[PDB]
């Protein structure tokens, strides 16, 4: 594990948040206000954190002792850091839609997304839950409990060992697909909340890789780390092409599925799907003429098995 | 986001 985390821990990323804010208020950037937005996220995460804090007034030093927290704590602080040497490190070139070093920054407010959602599902109210956590899908739940017990979080090895013994993974170039898959909030461990955002995205338990191979990693229309702004505006070179489709995680309903797609009218929508698996969704879309040419290829993927 | 198709 990682070092005790005191008070004066928690000034030091007050002050880099602060210096990430204030990087983040430049008009050269012309950045979209909408979720994530970095610009809200890290208020929030010292909102709360504050929270945390006051409640564990006093015993503020069994808190000291949490392990998803040290390490929380611990990302939370390179994750600033590392973002704080984007501005340095990438000088002008922030400046220009479609730069390394400004997806760069879209990609950290996701990641910075997925961290809020993480602690807040750990932290509910503030005050620790992780080892009384619901996990979502039975069988997903039966797994980890028999395999982690009562942990918050493991180490990515130690999740990859343990999958592999139910699910066997084939490869060490799949692993590291599925580790970027699965590691939200990319600090090499596994969280309960973590695992149960992935579990609930491709179920059945059941065939759990089978599914995320399908609809991942062999799949033309899955998009990565992208956000809402980021999927209108790749579908906007196929606007004369209705049909054409993408999808991906929803960054606000985490758990779920966001399929943007090009419609007949043409613009460009996007729906979370509702009581369907995304496996049927995607056929029924395709079946009624919605969703047919993933990421604009004529291609599409027979799923019906 | 909007209603399903």
């Amino acid at each position: 594990p990682p070092g005790t985390v005191d008070k004066k821990m928690v000034e030091k990323c007050w002050k880099l948040m602060d210096k990430v804010v204030r990087l983040c208020q430049n008009p050269k950037l012309a950045l979209k206000n909408s979720p994530p937005y970095i610009l809200d996220l890290l208020p929030d995460t010292y909102q709360h954190l504050r929270t945390i804090l006051s409640r564990y007034e006093g015993k503020m030093e069994t808190l000291g002792e949490n392990e998803y927290f040290r390490v929380f704590m611990e990302n939370l602080m390179k994750k600033t850091k590392q973002t704080i040497s984007l501005f340095k490190e990438g000088k002008e070139r922030m400046y220009e839609e479609n730069s390394q070093p400004r997806r760069n920054l879209t990609k950290l407010s996701l990641i910075f997304s997925h961290m809020l959602a993480e602690l807040k599902g750990i932290f509910p109210s503030g005050l620790f839950q992780g080892d009384t956590f619901r996990i979502t899908k039975a069988d997903a739940a039966e797994f980890w409990r028999k395999a982690f017990g009562e942990k918050t979080i493991v180490p990515w090895k130690s999740f990859r060992q343990a999958l592999h013994e139910v699910h066997p993974i084939s490869s060490g170039l799949e692993a590291m697909a599925l580790k970027s898959t699965i590691d939200l909030t990319c600090n090499d461990y596994i969280s309960v909340f973590e695992f149960d955002i992935f579990t609930r995205l491709f179920q059945p338990w059941s065939s759990l890789l089978r599914n995320w191979n399908s609809l991942a990693v062999t799949h033309p229309g899955y998009m990565a780390f992208l956000t809402y702004d980021e999927v209108k505006a790749r579908l906007q070179k196929f606007i004369h092409k209705p049909g054409s489709y993408i999808f991906r995680l929803s960054c606000t309903r985490l758990g779920q599925w966001a399929i943007g797609y090009v419609t007949a009218d043409g613009n460009i929508l996007q729906t979370i799907p509702h009581n369907k698996p995304l496996f049927q969704a995607l056929i029924d879309g395709f079946r009624e003429g919605f969703y047919l040419f993933p990421d604009g290829r004529n291609q599409n993927p027979d799923l019906t098995g | 986001y909007t209603p399903e198709p």
